[PDB]
């Protein structure tokens, strides 16, 4: 009955909205602001808070969901291996 | 520093549809007594119209009437706050525009007027009370009976009753 | 009596005077999408035979292959979803006099800022027919939104039921 892949298929929806910037412009953690060493004054008490930044790939990176979750989840994880199976490897449909 | 009295409209207006709605509801009684013999609760429903149909129910009657009743009454109050119903014979009364020697504040007692042809809201002052402690009376008496007055055999002379409930 | 007189600018006004009830233009449209939805009766003694979707038989086409999940209601769901959030995104970039970017100085002069970028612009006929169609959607339509397990089967009697469980 319970679709129980319903839901982890949903909950890796989200966090690889996580496999995010790694990647594409510049460093690791738009580099360490702040974190160690302590902002002053500014980390002082406070900041930065932004209603205006919810963009960027809510509309690219919002198909990671149909991804491993499509042909990956349900459909049998890549069918098409093969790449040094014999120090064992396979990996074998238990479905 | 407001001494004293006050609010008017208020509630002059409160009686009037207490004195004129006791004296309806006693119409509901004056029925059953000449050419006598129907009523108490008699629980009406009501007066009940023709043979194609109702059957005991066809509906919650009653019920209903009053939703209607109800925008009408807004309508009243959508009119004392601030003054609008063109007779304008309760708010004051008519005689159209006057009595509002009480309308902008200060009365302390302020008797009030209106008819054009002719006297008042007056005489129809205190059938205005007959009827309302009529029906205190009136509903005070059932909880113990229901009927009056026949001639001197008898009757009228209270014979045997039963305490209040105790 | 949530419209019983009150509101200011753009909490109170700004929200809604059209804003949110032309965002309650879609409700009306979701209520034509549905009462398009609903009109599978509307016209009796028609001619139908079946279909359309009843009681799970067997989906669109099987798929060679066993189904994704299963049931058609995944499927055609999933889908929905993220297809329509195209509207939106194009609804929720706008402002309401010139477009330019975040530009100089535009607050107030006269003329008023304007008017929720898609006012009125008279026609005050939309509203009396969208409030007109909220009241029967959240209205009597209650009169199917309790225990209908029945369809249409009306006998002769009087009509109502009073309170009841
Ligand atoms: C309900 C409906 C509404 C909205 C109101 C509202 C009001 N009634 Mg009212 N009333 C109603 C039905 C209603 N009444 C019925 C069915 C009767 C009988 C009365 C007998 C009545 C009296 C005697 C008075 C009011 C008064 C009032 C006002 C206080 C208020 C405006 C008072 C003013 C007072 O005069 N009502
Ligand atoms: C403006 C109205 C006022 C007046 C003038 C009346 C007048 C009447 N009511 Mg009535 N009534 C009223 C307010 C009033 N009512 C109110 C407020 C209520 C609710 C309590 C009732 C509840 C009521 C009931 C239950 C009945 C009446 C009945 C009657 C009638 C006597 C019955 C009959 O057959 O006529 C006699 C006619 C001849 C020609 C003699 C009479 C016409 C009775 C009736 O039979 O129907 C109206 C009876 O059914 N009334
Ligand atoms: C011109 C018309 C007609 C007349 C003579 C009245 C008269 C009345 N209405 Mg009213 N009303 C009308 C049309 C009318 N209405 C219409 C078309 C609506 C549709 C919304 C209403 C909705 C309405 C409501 C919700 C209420 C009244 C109320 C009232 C009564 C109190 C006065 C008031 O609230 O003014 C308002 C005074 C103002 C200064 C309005 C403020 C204007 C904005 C810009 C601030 C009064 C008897 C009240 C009442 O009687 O409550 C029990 C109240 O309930 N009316
Ligand atoms: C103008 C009003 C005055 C006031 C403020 C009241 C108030 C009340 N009367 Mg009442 N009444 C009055 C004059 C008044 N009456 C007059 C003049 C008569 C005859 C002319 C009656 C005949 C009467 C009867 C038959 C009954 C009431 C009842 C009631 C009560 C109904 C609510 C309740 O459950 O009682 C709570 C009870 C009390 C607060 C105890 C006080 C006992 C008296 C006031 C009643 C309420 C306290 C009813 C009731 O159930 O009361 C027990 C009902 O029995 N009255
Ligand atoms: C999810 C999807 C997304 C991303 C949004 C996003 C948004 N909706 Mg929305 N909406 C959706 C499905 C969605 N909606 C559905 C299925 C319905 C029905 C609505 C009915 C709706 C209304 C009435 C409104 C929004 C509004 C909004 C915006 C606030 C925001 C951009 C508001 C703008 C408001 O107008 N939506
Ligand atoms: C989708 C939508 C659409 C386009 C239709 C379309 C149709 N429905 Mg229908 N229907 C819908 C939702 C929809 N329905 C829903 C949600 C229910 C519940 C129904 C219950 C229903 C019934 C009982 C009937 C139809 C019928 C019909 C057909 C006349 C027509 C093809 C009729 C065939 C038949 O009368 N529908
Ligand atoms: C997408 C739409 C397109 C369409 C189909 C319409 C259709 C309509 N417009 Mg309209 N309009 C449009 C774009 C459109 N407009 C645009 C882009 C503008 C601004 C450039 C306007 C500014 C406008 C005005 C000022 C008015 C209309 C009015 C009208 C209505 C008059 C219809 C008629 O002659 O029959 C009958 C009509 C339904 C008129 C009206 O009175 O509607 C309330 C009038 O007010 N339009
Ligand atoms: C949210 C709603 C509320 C509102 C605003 C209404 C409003 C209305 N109902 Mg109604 N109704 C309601 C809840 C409500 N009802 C409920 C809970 C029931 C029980 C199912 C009914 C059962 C009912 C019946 C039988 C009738 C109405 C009718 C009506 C209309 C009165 C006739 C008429 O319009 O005269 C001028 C037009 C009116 C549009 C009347 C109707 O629609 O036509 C006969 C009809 O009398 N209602
Ligand atoms: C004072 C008035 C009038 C009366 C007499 C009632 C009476 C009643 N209401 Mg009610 N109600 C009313 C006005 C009234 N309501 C109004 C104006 C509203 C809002 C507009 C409601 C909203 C309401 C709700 C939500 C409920 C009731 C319920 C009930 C009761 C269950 C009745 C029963 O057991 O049937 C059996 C009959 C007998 C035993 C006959 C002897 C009941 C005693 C309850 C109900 O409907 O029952 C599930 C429910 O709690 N009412
Ligand atoms: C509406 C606001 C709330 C009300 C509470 C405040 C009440 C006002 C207090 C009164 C203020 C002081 O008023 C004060 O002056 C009066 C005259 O100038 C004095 O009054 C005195 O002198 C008069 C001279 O012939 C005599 O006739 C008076 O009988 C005598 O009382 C009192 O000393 C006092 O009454």
């Amino acid at each position: 009955p319970s679709l129980v892949i319903s839901l982890s298929t949903g909950l890796s929806l989200f966090l690889g909205r996580f496999v995010f910037f790694n990647f594409q412009r510049e460093n690791m953690a738009k580099q360490v602001p702040e974190q160690n060493g302590m902002s002053h004054f500014e980390a002082g008490d406070t900041r930065a808070k932004e209603y205006v930044s919810l963009l960027k790939s809510n509309d690219p990176v919002g198909f990671n969901i149909v991804d491993v979750l499509a042909w990956g989840s349900i459909g049998h994880i890549v069918a098409y291996y093969i790449l040094a199976t014999a120090s064992n490897g396979y990996d074998p449909s238990f479905f | 520093l407001a001494e004293d009295p006050e609010n008017l409209r208020w509630f002059v207006q409160a009686e009037l549809v207490n004195g004129r709605w006791a004296m309806l509801g006693v119409a509901g009684m004056l029925l059953p007594e000449v050419f006598t013999s129907i009523g108490i609760i008699n629980v009406p429903k009501w007066y009940a119209a023709g043979k194609e149909e109702y059957f005991a129910s066809s509906s919650t009657l009653f019920v209903i009437e009053f939703i209607l009743s109800h925008y009408v009454e807004i309508r009243r109050w959508q009119d004392i706050k601030n003054p609008g119903s063109v007779n304008q014979d309760p708010i004051f009364k008519q005689y159209s525009l006057p009595a509002g020697e009480v309308g902008y504040p200060g009365g302390i007692f302020n008797p009030l007027n209106f008819a054009p042809t002719l006297e008042a809201k007056e005489k129809e002052i205190a059938n205005g009370r007959l009827m309302l402690a009529f029906l205190g009376f009136i509903i005070q008496h059932n909880v113990t009976g229901k009927g009056p007055f026949d001639n001197l055999l008898q009757h009228i002379s209270d014979p045997w009753h039963n305490t209040i409930v105790q | 009596s949530a419209p019983g007189d009150f509101g200011f600018d753009p909490l109170g006004l700004g929200e809604v005077p059209a804003n949110l009830e032309r965002y309650k233009e879609s409700e009306l449209i979701h209520c034509r999408w549905a009462m398009l939805a609903v009109p599978g009766i509307l016209v009796p003694e028609a001619l139908g035979y079946g279909q359309e979707w009843a009681a799970l038989p067997g989906g669109q086409a099987t798929y060679l292959g066993n189904p994704v999940p299963w049931g058609t209601l995944p499927t055609i769901l999933a889908i929905e979803f993220l297809a329509i959030a195209f509207v939106e995104h194009q609804r929720s970039m706008e402002k309401d006099p010139e477009k330019k970017k975040y530009p100089g100085g535009a607050f107030d002069p006269l003329g008023y800022s304007k008017d929720p970028k898609k006012l009125e612009e008279l026609k005050v006929k939309e509203i009396k027919n969208g409030r007109l169609a909220l009241l029967a959607f959240v209205g009597f339509c209650v009169q199917q939104s309790a225990y209908p397990g029945t369809g249409p089967l009306e006998n002769l009697a009087t009509h109502l039921a009073d309170p009841w469980h």
